[PDB]
C-alpha cells in the first residue's frame, strides 16, 4: 500500500465522484483530473470539498 | 555566482535626458511646501553630518498629499532637476504585476539600487496603489499587493540611519492610505499641499504669466482677489485658455478680455449655494 | 531527523524528487513578530514619560 | 509591557497584518491563540476616533477574558480620547477593571517631558525649559 | 498502469465536424488550450461544443465525456436524509396539506393522471404566514415523503462575498436539478433574496436583486424550466417581488394561517 | 509546377526552424555577459550571439533568446500590444463633420486642442504657452460625442487610438494598467498621436475608500492613467479626449485641469441645433409635399440628436405601415409624438463635473 | 435553565418517561450585570458536552454573505460535538451596533439573522444541540428570533 | 519533382500531427518574421512564420503553432465564450405569433422592427430611413414579453441569441464586457441575428455617483453593452430585443433612441384579451362547450397572461380534484378564487 501511495502524496480536493473507483479531483495549482480512486481509500469518507 | 548590486533591476535611474525641465523658480507660491521638502529629503543628502551633529534624525521618507493639481508631482520634478544625488520615478501602479513575486521583487530592486547608488531620492507617485488600507484574502490583486505593500515596509525599515536614501511618496487620497506606512521610521514627515491661498493664487499668477506675452491692461488682481478656491492647475488652465483665445484671434499678445473669457471658461462654477442659508 | 523536532510551523528543506524532510531548517518570523513590525509601535520605558 | 517582560501586542483591527494573525479572520479572537503562546500579554488597542470598532474588539476581548479563558496574565488595555463616548457595555462595572486618566501635562509635567526630550539633542548650557514650559499651555507631550 | 490519468478540459471549437478530420479545440482549464483530435474510442457525436471533456497528458486526445462542473457548496444543498417528519404531524392544516400535496407530489407519483387530459400541474408553491405555524415542518414532510431529488436551498445561503457568486449558485441549482428526471428545490426563508426590486440612489441590494432575477429567469424564462417544481416558504411574503409573486413562478399560494 | 515545389521546400526549410523566447534586457554585465528577464517569466544570466551588435542591447531592449541555451539570438523593437493594434486600426466609419448638426462651437473646441497645436506648435509658442492635451465632452446621452469623435477620426489626418475604457478591463492581475500604459508608449512613439476613451466612467470612476478588491483594481488602472495624462514623464504631441455621458462620477484627479484641460459639453441640441439634426437625418428620405421642420423643432423640446434620427426613421416606419412609398409631414408628426411619449421613461441626464 | 441545559443531559428518562423533548431553546434576559453570563458561566462549569461561545457582535462580518457563513459554520461545528451547548452572548449587539466594516448594511443583519432562524428551527435535523442566548435588550430582538 | 513534393508533405503530416498548442499572433514583424503568445503564458519569436502566410494574419488571430518548436502550423477560427456560445439557441422555440392574445399592436411593433428591416430591407433603402435599432419590451410581469421573445425566435430564421442580464454579471472584471462583445461580435459572425436579453435591470440599473462603495463592475459591462448597441462602430447589421419589468431602474443611457429606438408597453390584458389568452390555454384541454370565456375575463379583473394561463391550469386541477374528465364554468369560476390568492377570511357578516 506504501509503495502503491508512493511519496510525496500530494493534497487534492475531491471536486467530484465521477464512480465508485473514479473521480474529478483538483490539485493545489487549480488543475483538474480524472483520477481513479484506489481499493485502500476509505470511500465512505469521500465528499465534495 | 554572486551578481553586483547595481545589476538585476528592472527600474532604472534618471539619465540626464530624461531630467525635468521644471525649475523651482518656474514652480510659484509653495514656499512652505519647498522648505520643507528641502529640509527632509535635499538637505539631508548633502548634511547629514550636520542632522546627526544637532540631534535631528532625518526623516526616511516623506508623504506630500493634498487635493488634485497642487504642485505635487512638479515639486518631485523640481527635485529631481535639482538634485546632485540619483533619482527614481516609478508609479504604484508599475509595481503590480502579473507574474506573482515580480511586485515586491521590482520594490526589493528599486531600493538595492537606491541603497547602491547612495544618495538617491524615490519617488513613488499615486502611492495608493500599493497602499491602501483594505486587503481581501481570497484575491490575487489583494494578496500580490499585500506582498509588496510587506516588501516595501520591510526595505525601509532594513535601512539604517547611515545608508543615505530618501523616498518620497506623493498621492491625492491619503485617507485611504495604510496607517503602517506612515509609522516612524518609515513616512516621518507628511507634507501637505493645499489649496493656494489668496497670495499663493497671486504668486502662481505672476510666475505662470510671467512666460507670455501679456498687454499692461491685464491686470492679475482682478482674478485672484476673486474668492474661488482654485488649485495652481486651474490657474494654469486659466493661463492656457487665455493664451488659447489669443492663439484663435491670430494674436501674439493676451489682452484683458482673453483673460476675463479664460477666467470665466476654467472655473465654470455651479452656484451650489442658495442665499437664503446665509 | 527525529519526528519529536519537527514541530509545526516550521521551516524544513525537502528532497528534489521524494520531497523526503531531510533537515529542520532555522525558524522563520515568528508571526507576532511580523506582525509587530509592521504595527511598529515605539518601544518605550518608565524612564521616558514625564509628569 | 517592557518593563513587566509581557509580550504588547497592538490590535489597530488593520488587514494588512491579518495573514500573520490567522487565515480565518472571522473573528478577531483569532489572535488569543498567538496571545496564548506568548503570555504574559498586553493586548492593546487605540480608539483614533458607524460604531466605534476598537470598541467592538474590546468587548469581544473582554467578554473571553471574564470567565471562558484558560490562560491567565492575559491583559488587555485601551487607549481612547474621551471617555463620555464609551458604549454602555464598557462602562458597566466589572469589564473595565482601571480607568486611568490622562490629562494633558501641566507646567511641571510639561517641563519633564521637555528635558526628557531636549535630552536627545546637543543643547547649548542654560536652556531655560522652564520658561519654554511657561510658553506652551494646554500642550501635550 | 492500465488506467491513465486524464486532465479535465473543456471542449471550445469543432473545426471541420462534418469531415473524417475533426479538430477539437480543448482549453485543459489553468494549464494551456490545445487542438487534439477524439481518441478512437469515442464517437465524434459524444463530445459537444463547451462540454467538459476529459484528455491524455501525452497527446491531449479527447478521451471521455464529463458531467459539467457543479459547486460542492451546491450538491450538499440536495437532500439526502429525508426529514424525520411525516404528514400526520402537521395538524389544522389539511387543505393546505391537499394543496401542497397536489402540485409537489401527486404530479410525480402518478403523472398518468394529468398527461392524459392536457393537464400541466402547477409548478411552483410559495408557503406564507406568521412564524411557528408550519410551513418549514410541512416542507420536510414533503422532503420526507417524496421520492425524487429534493433540494433544500435557504435564502442567506445564496448570498455570496462577490458580484454575481450568488446568481451563478443559482444557475449551477437548476442545471444540476435539470440532471434529474424530476426534481423538487425548496427554498426557505425565500425573503432573504427574493426582496422587490427597488432603486434607492445608491447599489442597494443591487447583487441580491441580480441573484433574485436569476432565479426568476430561471423558473420562468425563454428556455424551458424543466421538471423542476420549486416550493418557497416565508414569513415575509408582502417583501416578494411581484415579479417573484407571479403565477408560472409561484403558481400556488398556500397561506399557514393560524389555526382554528 | 515549379513554384509549388519552391513553396513546398519553403515550407519544409521553415520546418526546421524554432520559436525563440522574447525577453527583455535588463542589464549587460560583461561583454559576453547579459540579465535579461522573460516576458512572463524568470531573470536569466545570458550570452549573447557574437555576430550581434551589442550595443543596441540597451537596458530595455526587447530580445529573442535561443530557446536551449537562452543566448540573446536579436533585438527587436518595442512590442505594440495587440489591443494596441485594434484600438489604432480601428476604423471610425468615415464621419463628416457635415453629418453633426448643431455642434459647430464644440467642433471648434475639440479641433483647438487636437487640431491645431499639431500643425502649428509654433502659433501657440510665440503666446508662451503650452497647448491643453486633454478634453472631455460631456452631456445627456446622444448628443453626439461618439459622433464627433467619429468624424473626429475620420477627418483629421493624425495617428488615432479608438478604445472603450470598459474594453480594456482584465481580470488578470495588472494587466488593465499594463494595457494603459502600452497605450500611451505606442502614443509616444507614434507622435503625434490621439487617445479617445469612450465611456470613461467604466473605470475613470471616482476611488472608493471602502470599495472592494476589483474596485482596487479599477483604480490602480484609472491612477496609472492619470500618471500618463500628467504625470512624472510630460506627454508631448499626444492628445487625450474622453467621452461620458455621466461626468460626477468621475474622480477628481481625471477631472483636473492639469489632464482634462477642456469640458466641452456636448448639450441637448437647441431648437436651431434641432433644425439642423432633423435637416441632416431627413435629408436621404423620400418625400412629397411641404415639410415643415419648424413643427417638428417645437414640438422636439428636450430631444437628442439619437432622438430626431428616431423621428426620422418613425416617420419613415409610419410610411411603410401605410403601404407607401414615401413620408409626409403627417408621417412626421406622428413620428415626433410617439417619440415624446417614449422619452417619459428615461431618468435624469443633467449631469455636470463637479 | 437545568431543566433545559443539564438535566435531559444528566437524567434523560424523565424526559423520556414523560414523553416530550426537552425544551428547545433558552433566552436570558434582564438588566446589565445581572448574572446572564454568569449563569453561562456555571452552566459551563458542570456540562459534560462540548461549549460553544460566540458574542453578538462576532457575528457582524466585513463582506457579503461571510455573516450567514460564519452562523452556518457555527452550528456545523456544533454539530461535529455533539452533544453541545450554543452560547450566543450578546445576540441582540448584532442589530443594535453598526459598523462601516459591514459591507451590507441593515439588510445583511438581516440576512445573517435569517441563517440564524433556520439555524435554531429550521430544515436541516438537528442533533444534541443546545443554544443559550443573553441579551440585556430583548425587545430589539427579531421576535421571529425567539418564537 | 513530383516524387521529391510528395516526401515533402509527407514530412509536413509528421511534422504537423496533433496535438497543437492555441496561440495568439501578437505582432508581424519584418526582420515576415511573427511574434505570438501562447496559451501557456509565453511570448515567443518565430524568424519564420511557418505553414500559413504572413498575410493571412493580423495581431490578435488564433492559430494553432507546433507543440515544440512553437512554429505556426495553422490559423483557427475566432475564439468565443463557451458560454456565449451557448446561449445561442438551435431549438427553435414552437411558439406562434397566435399564440399572444391581445398585444396585436405589441405583436406588429416588435415585427416591423425586428423582422421586417431583415426580410423587407428594400422597405427602408427605397425610403432612405434606417430601420429602427434595439427593441425594448417593458411592462408588468406576466404581460408576454418573453413568450413574445420566444415566438420572434419561432418565426425567424436569424440567429438568435438568448441571453438574461444575470448571466452577464461575472465575479472578475472585464468578464461580463468580455462576455456581451464576444456575443455581440458571434452575432455579427452569424448576421442577421436577434440577440435577447431578458431581466435587463439585471445590468441596466442606472449608474450612480458613490464615495464608500458600488457596483461599478456591473456598470462596467452595462457600458460595454451600450457601446456594443451605438458606440464607436456602428453595427447595425444585429437586432437588438430586451424585456423588462421596471424601466423605471434603467440607466438613461439605455433608454436613449440610438439603442433602444422603440419601448414597446405591454399593458393588462383587457377583458377581450383576458379571454382569448383563457381560450390559447385552453387548447389541448377538455373543455365543456358551455364554459363562458367573457364572463371569465369579466370576473378577472387586474389579472395579467400568467395569472389568466394559471385560472386554466388551476380549473383542471380542480376538475382532476372531483374526478370529472370534462373542465365546466365551475371549475373556471372556483379556479378563478385560487389564482386570486385572496387571503382566507370570514366576511360572511357583508351584507
Ligand atoms: N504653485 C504652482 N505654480 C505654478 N503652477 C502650478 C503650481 N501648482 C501646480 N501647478 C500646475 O499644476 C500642473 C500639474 O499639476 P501637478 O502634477 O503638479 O499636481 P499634483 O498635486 O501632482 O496632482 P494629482 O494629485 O492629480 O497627481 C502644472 O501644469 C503646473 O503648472
Ligand atoms: N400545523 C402544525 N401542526 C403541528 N405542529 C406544528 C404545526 N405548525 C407548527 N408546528 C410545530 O411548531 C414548530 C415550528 O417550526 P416550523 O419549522 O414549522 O416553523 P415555520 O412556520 O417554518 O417558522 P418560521 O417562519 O420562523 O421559519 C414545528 O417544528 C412543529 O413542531
Ligand atoms: N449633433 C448631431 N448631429 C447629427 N446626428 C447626431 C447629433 N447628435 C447625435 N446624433 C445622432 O445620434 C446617434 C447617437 O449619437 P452618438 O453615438 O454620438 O451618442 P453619444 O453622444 O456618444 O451618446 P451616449 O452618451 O449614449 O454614448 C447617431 O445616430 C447620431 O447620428
Ligand atoms: N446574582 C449574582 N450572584 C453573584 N454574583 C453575581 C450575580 N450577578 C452578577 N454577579 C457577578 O457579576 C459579574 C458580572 O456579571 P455578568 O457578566 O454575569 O452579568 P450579565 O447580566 O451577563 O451582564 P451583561 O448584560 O453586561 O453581559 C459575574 O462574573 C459575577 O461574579
Ligand atoms: N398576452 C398573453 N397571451 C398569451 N399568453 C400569455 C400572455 N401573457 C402572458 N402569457 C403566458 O404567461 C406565461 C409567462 O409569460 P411571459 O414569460 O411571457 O411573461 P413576462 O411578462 O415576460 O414575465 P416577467 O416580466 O416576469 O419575465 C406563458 O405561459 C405565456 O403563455
Ligand atoms: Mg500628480
Ligand atoms: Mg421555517
Ligand atoms: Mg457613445
Ligand atoms: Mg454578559
Ligand atoms: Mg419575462
Amino acid at each position: 500500500v506504501d509503495d502503491l501511495r508512493g511519496t510525496p502524496m500530494s493534497v487534492g480536493t475531491l471536486e467530484e465522484i465521477i464512480d465508485d473507483n473514479h473521480a474529478i479531483v483538483s490539485t493545489s495549482v487549480g488543475s483538474e483530473h480524472y483520477v481513479s480512486i484506489l481499493s485502500f481509500v476509505d470511500k465512505d469518507l469521500l465528499e465534495p470539498g | 555566482d554572486v551578481l553586483p548590486p547595481e545589476a538585476d533591476s528592472s527600474i532604472m535611474m534618471l539619465t540626464s535626458d530624461q531630467k525635468p525641465d521644471v525649475m523651482y523658480a518656474d514652480i510659484g507660491g509653495m514656499d512652505i511646501q519647498k522648505q520643507e521638502v528641502r529640509e527632509a529629503v535635499e538637505l539631508p543628502l548633502t548634511h547629514f553630518e550636520l542632522y546627526k551633529q544637532i540631534g535631528i534624525d532625518p526623516p526616511r521618507g516623506v508623504l506630500m498629499y493634498g487635493p488634485p493639481g497642487c504642485g505635487k508631482t512638479m515639486l518631485a520634478k523640481a527635485v529631481a532637476h535639482h538634485t546632485t544625488a540619483a533619482f527614481i520615478r516609478v508609479v504604484g501602479s508599475e509595481f503590480v504585476q502579473k507574474y506573482l513575486g515580480e511586485g515586491p521583487r521590482m520594490v526589493r530592486d528599486v531600493f538595492r539600487l537606491a541603497k547602491e547608488n547612495a544618495p538617491a531620492i524615490i519617488f513613488i507617485d499615486e502611492i495608493d496603489a500599493i497602499a491602501t488600507k483594505r486587503f481581501d484574502a481570497q484575491t490575487g490583486a489583494d494578496r500580490e499587493v499585500q506582498r509588496i505593500l510587506l516588501e516595501l515596509l520591510n526595505q525601509m525599515d532594513g535601512f539604517d540611519q547611515n545608508v543615505n536614501v530618501k523616498v518620497i511618496m506623493a498621492t491625492n487620497r491619503a485617507d485611504t492610505l495604510d496607517p503602517a506606512l506612515l509609522r516612524p521610521g518609515r513616512l516621518d514627515r507628511k507634507i501637505e499641499f493645499p489649496l493656494p491661498d489668496r497670495r499663493q493664487k497671486r504668486l502662481i499668477f505672476s510666475t505662470i504669466t510671467s512666460k507670455m506675452n501679456l498687454s499692461e491692461e491685464v491686470d492679475l488682481e482682478d482674478y485672484v482677489a476673486r474668492p474661488d478656491k482654485i488649485s495652481g492647475a486651474d490657474i494654469n488652465s486659466i493661463c492656457q485658455e487665455s493664451g488659447m483665445l489669443a492663439v484663435r484671434e491670430n494674436r501674439y499678445i493676451v489682452l484683458a478680455k482673453d483673460f476675463e473669457k479664460a477666467y470665466k471658461t476654467v472655473i465654470k462654477k455651479d452656484e451650489q449655494e442658495h442665499e437664503f442659508y446665509k | 531527523i527525529d519526528i519529536n523536532d519537527v514541530t509545526p510551523n516550521c521551516r524544513v528543506a525537502l528532497r528534489n524528487d521524494s520531497y523526503t524532510l531531510h533537515k529542520i531548517l532555522p525558524n522563520k518570523v515568528d508571526p507576532l513578530v511580523s506582525l509587530m513590525m509592521v504595527e511598529k509601535v515605539p518601544d518605550s520605558t518608565y524612564e521616558m514619560i514625564g509628569g | 509591557a517592557h518593563h513587566t517582560d509581557c509580550t504588547f501586542i497592538r490590535v489597530s483591527g488593520s488587514e494588512l497584518v491579518q495573514k500573520f494573525i490567522g487565515e480565518g479572520a472571522r473573528m478577531v479572537r483569532e489572535l488569543f491563540v498567538m496571545a496564548r503562546e506568548h503570555a504574559p500579554s498586553i493586548i492593546f488597542m487605540d480608539e483614533i476616533d458607524g460604531d466605534s470598532e476598537v470598541q467592538r474588539t474590546m468587548l469581544e476581548l473582554l467578554n473571553q477574558l471574564d470567565g471562558f479563558e484558560a490562560t491567565k496574565n492575559i491583559k488587555v488595555i485601551m487607549a481612547t480620547n474621551r471617555i463620555d463616548i464609551l458604549d454602555s457595555a464598557l462602562l458597566r462595572p466589572g469589564r473595565i477593571d482601571r480607568k486611568i486618566e490622562f490629562p494633558p501635562p501641566n507646567e511641571e509635567a510639561r517641563l519633564d517631558i521637555l528635558k526628557i526630550h531636549s535630552r536627545k539633542m546637543n543643547l547649548t548650557r542654560g536652556i531655560n525649559l522652564r520658561k519654554i514650559a511657561e510658553l506652551m499651555p494646554g500642550a501635550s507631550g | 498502469q492500465s488506467e491513465q490519468p486524464l486532465q479535465v478540459a473543456r471542449c471550445t471549437k469543432i473545426i471541420n465536424a462534418d469531415s473524417e478530420d475533426p479538430k477539437y479545440i480543448i482549453n485543459v482549464k489553468q494549464f494551456a488550450k490545445f487542438v487534439v483530435d477524439l481518441s478512437d474510442q469515442v464517437a465524434p457525436t459524444d463530445i459537444e461544443e463547451g462540454m467538459r471533456v476529459g484528455v491524455d497528458r501525452n497527446k491531449y486526445q479527447i478521451h471521455i465525456p464529463l458531467p459539467p462542473k457543479i459547486d460542492p457548496t451546491v450538491t450538499m444543498m440536495q437532500v439526502e436524509e429525508k426529514p424525520d417528519v411525516t404528514y400526520s404531524d402537521v395538524g389544522g392544516c389539511k387543505e393546505q396539506i391537499e394543496k401542497l400535496r397536489e402540485v409537489v407530489e401527486t404530479p410525480l407519483l402518478h403523472p398518468e393522471r394529468f398527461v392524459n387530459l392536457g393537464i400541466e400541474p402547477p409548478k411552483g408553491v410559495l408557503l406564507f404566514g406568521p412564524p411557528g405555524t408550519g410551513k418549514t415542518l410541512c416542507a420536510r414532510a414533503v422532503a420526507n415523503r417524496t421520492d425524487a431529488c429534493f433540494i433544500r436551498v435557504i435564502g442567506s445561503e445564496l448570498v455570496q462575498k462577490y458580484v454575481g457568486e450568488g446568481a451563478r449558485m443559482v444557475r449551477e441549482l437548476f442545471e444540476m436539478a435539470r440532471t434529474k428526471k424530476a426534481c423538487l428545490i425548496f427554498f426557505d426563508e425565500i425573503d432573504a433574496i427574493g426582496g422587490a426590486r427597488f432603486d434607492d440612489g445608491a447599489g442597494g441590494d443591487n447583487e441580491v436583486q441580480r441573484t433574485m432575477l436569476e432565479l426568476i429567469n430561471q423558473l420562468d424564462g425563454f428556455d424551458p424550466r424543466g421538471n423542476i417544481k420549486v416550493l418557497m416558504a416565508t414569513n415575509r411574503p408582502d417583501t416578494l417581488d411581484p415579479a417573484l409573486m407571479r403565477p408560472g413562478r409561484l403558481d400556488r399560494k398556500i397561506e399557514f394561517s393560524l389555526p382554528d | 509546377l515549379t513554384k509549388q515545389y519552391e513553396k513546398s521546400e519553403n515550407d519544409l526549410k521553415a520546418l526546421q526552424s524554432v520559436g525563440q523566447i522574447v525577453g527583455e534586457v535588463l542589464k549587460q554585465l560583461t561583454e559576453e555577459k547579459f540579465i535579461v528577464k522573460a516576458t512572463n517569466g524568470p531573470r536569466y544570466v545570458v550570452g549573447c550571439r557574437r555576430q550581434l551588435d551589442k550595443s543596441k542591447l540597451k537596458p530595455g531592449t526587447r530580445v529573442a533568446l535561443d530557446m536551449t541555451t537562452l543566448t540573446i539570438m536579436r533585438y527587436l523593437p518595442r512590442e505594440v500590444d495587440p489591443l494596441v493594434y485594434n484600438m489604432s486600426h480601428e476604423d471610425p466609419g468615415n464621419v463628416s463633420y457635415s453629418e453633426i448638426g448643431g455642434l459647430s462651437e464644440q467642433i471648434r473646441e475639440l479641433r483647438e486642442v487636437i487640431e491645431l497645436p499639431l500643425t502649428n506648435p509654433e502659433l501657440f509658442q510665440r503666446v508662451g504657452i503650452i497647448p491643453p492635451k486633454g478634453c472631455l465632452l460631456y452631456g445627456p446621452p446622444g448628443t453626439g460625442k461618439t459622433l464627433l469623435a467619429r468624424a473626429v477620426a475620420s477627418q483629421l489626418d493624425c495617428n488615432f487610438l479608438k478604445v472603450v475604457s470598459s474594453s480594456i478591463v482584465d481580470k488578470y492581475i495588472g494587466e488593465s494598467a499594463r494595457l494603459i500604459r502600452e497605450m500611451f508608449n505606442y502614443a509616444r512613439d507614434h507622435q503625434p498621436c490621439i487617445i479617445f476613451m469612450d465611456e470613461i466612467d467604466a473605470i475613470g470612476g471616482r476611488r472608493f475608500s471602502e470599495g472592494t478588491s476589483a474596485d482596487r483594481e479599477i483604480q490602480r488602472t484609472l491612477m496609472e492613467l492619470l500618471n500618463q495624462m500628467d504625470g512624472f514623464d510630460t506627454l508631448h504631441r499626444v492628445k487625450m479626449i474622453m467621452a461620458t455621458n455621466r461626468p460626477d462620477t468621475l474622480d477628481p484627479a481625471l477631472l483636473r485641469p492639469g489632464r482634462l484641460d477642456r469640458k466641452i459639453h456636448i448639450d441637448l441640441p437647441n431648437e436651431q441645433a434641432r433644425l439642423d439634426i432633423l435637416k441632416i437625418h431627413a435629408g436621404p428620405i423620400t418625400k412629397h409635399g411641404e415639410i415643415d421642420y419648424e413643427a417638428i423643432v417645437k414640438l422636439s423640446d428636450g430631444f437628442n440628436g439619437a432622438d430626431l434620427r428616431n423621428v426620422c426613421t418613425e416617420a419613415g416606419m409610419f410610411a411603410i405601415r401605410a403601404d407607401h412609398d414615401f413620408v409626409v409631414q403627417e408621417d412626421f408628426m406622428k413620428a415626433v409624438r410617439k417619440v415624446a411619449d417614449s422619452k417619459k421613461l428615461e431618468s435624469k441626464l443633467d449631469y455636470k463635473p463637479v | 435553565i437545568k431543566e433545559s441545559v443539564e438535566l435531559p443531559l444528566t437524567h434523560p428518562e424523565y424526559y423520556e418517561e414523560m414523553g416530550i423533548k426537552p425544551p428547545k431553546g433558552v433566552i436570558l434576559y434582564g438588566p446589565p450585570g445581572t448574572g446572564k453570563t454568569l449563569l453561562a458561566k456555571a452552566v459551563a462549569n458542570q456540562t459534560s458536552a462540548t461549549f460553544l461561545r460566540v458574542v453578538g457582535s462576532e457575528l457582524i462580518q466585513k463582506y457579503l454573505g461571510d455573516g450567514p457563513k460564519l452562523v452556518r459554520e457555527l452550528f456545523r461545528v456544533a454539530e461535529e460535538h455533539a452533544p453541545s451547548i450554543v452560547f450566543i452572548d450578546e445576540i441582540d449587539a448584532i442589530g443594535t451596533k453598526r459598523y462601516d466594516s459591514n459591507s451590507g448594511g441593515e439588510r445583511e443583519i438581516q440576512r445573517t439573522m435569517l441563517e440564524l432562524l433556520n439555524q435554531l428551527d429550521g430544515f436541516d435535523s438537528r442533533g444534541d444541540v443546545k443554544v443559550i442566548m443573553a441579551t440585556n435588550r430583548i425587545e430589539t430582538l427579531d421576535p421571529a428570533l425567539i418564537r | 519533382m513530383k516524387d521529391k513534393i510528395k516526401e515533402n508533405s509527407e514530412k509536413i503530416k509528421v511534422n504537423k500531427t496533433l496535438p497543437y498548442l492555441v496561440s495568439n499572433v501578437i505582432e508581424l514583424l519584418d526582420v515576415k518574421c511573427a511574434v505570438i503568445k501562447t496559451s501557456t503564458r509565453q511570448t515567443y519569436f518565430l524568424p519564420v512564420i511557418g505553414l500559413v502566410d504572413a498575410e493571412k494574419l493580423k495581431p490578435g488571430d488564433l492559430v494553432g503553432v507546433n507543440k515544440d518548436s512553437y512554429l505556426i502550423l495553422e490559423t483557427l477560427p475566432t475564439e468565443y465564450d463557451s458560454r456565449v456560445k451557448a446561449m445561442e439557441v438551435d431549438e427553435r422555440p414552437t411558439e406562434q405569433y397566435s399564440d399572444i392574445g391581445g398585444l396585436d399592436k405589441q405583436i406588429q411593433e416588435l415585427v416591423e422592427a425586428i423582422v421586417l428591416p431583415m426580410n423587407h430591407k428594400e422597405k427602408f433603402e427605397n425610403l432612405g430611413i434606417q430601420p429602427p435599432k434595439g427593441v425594448l419590451m417593458y411592462g408588468p410581469p406576466g404581460t408576454g414579453k418573453t413568450l413574445l421573445a420566444r415566438a420572434c425566435a419561432a418565426q425567424t430564421k436569424a440567429t438568435f441569441l438568448k441571453l438574461a442580464g444575470p448571466q452577464l454579471v461575472q465575479m472578475f472584471i472585464g468578464d461580463g464586457a468580455k462576455l456581451v462583445r464576444d456575443a455581440f461580435a458571434l452575432a455579427k459572425e452569424k448576421a442577421p441575428s436577434i440577440i435577447f436579453i431578458d431581466e435587463l435591470d439585471a445590468i441596466g440599473t442606472k449608474r450612480f455617483d458613490s464615495e464608500k462603495a458600488g457596483d461599478r463592475e456591473v456598470q462596467r459591462t452595462m457600458l460595454e453593452l451600450l457601446n456594443q448597441l451605438d458606440g464607436f462602430q456602428p453595427n447595425t447589421q444585429v437586432k437588438v430585443i430586451a424585456a423588462t419589468n421596471r424601466v423605471d431602474i434603467l440607466d438613461p443611457a439605455l433608454l436613449r433612441s440610438g439603442r433602444l429606438d422603440r419601448k414597446i408597453e405591454f399593458p393588462m390584458p383587457n377583458e377581450e384579451a383576458r379571454a382569448r389568452i383563457m381560450q390559447i390555454h385552453s387548447r389541448k384541454m377538455n373543455v365543456s362547450p358551455d364554459v363562458n370565456y367573457e364572463e371569465l375575463a369579466r370576473c378577472t379583473d387586474d389579472f395579467n397572461g400568467a395569472q389568466c394561463k394559471a385560472v386554466c391550469v388551476e380549473a383542471g386541477m380542480i376538475a382532476l380534484r372531483r374526478g370529472a374528465t370534462e373542465l365546466t364554468h365551475e371549475d373556471y369560476m372556483e379556479g378563478i378564487l385560487e389564482v386570486q390568492a385572496k387571503k382566507k377570511a370570514n366576511l360572511q357578516y357583508y351584507a
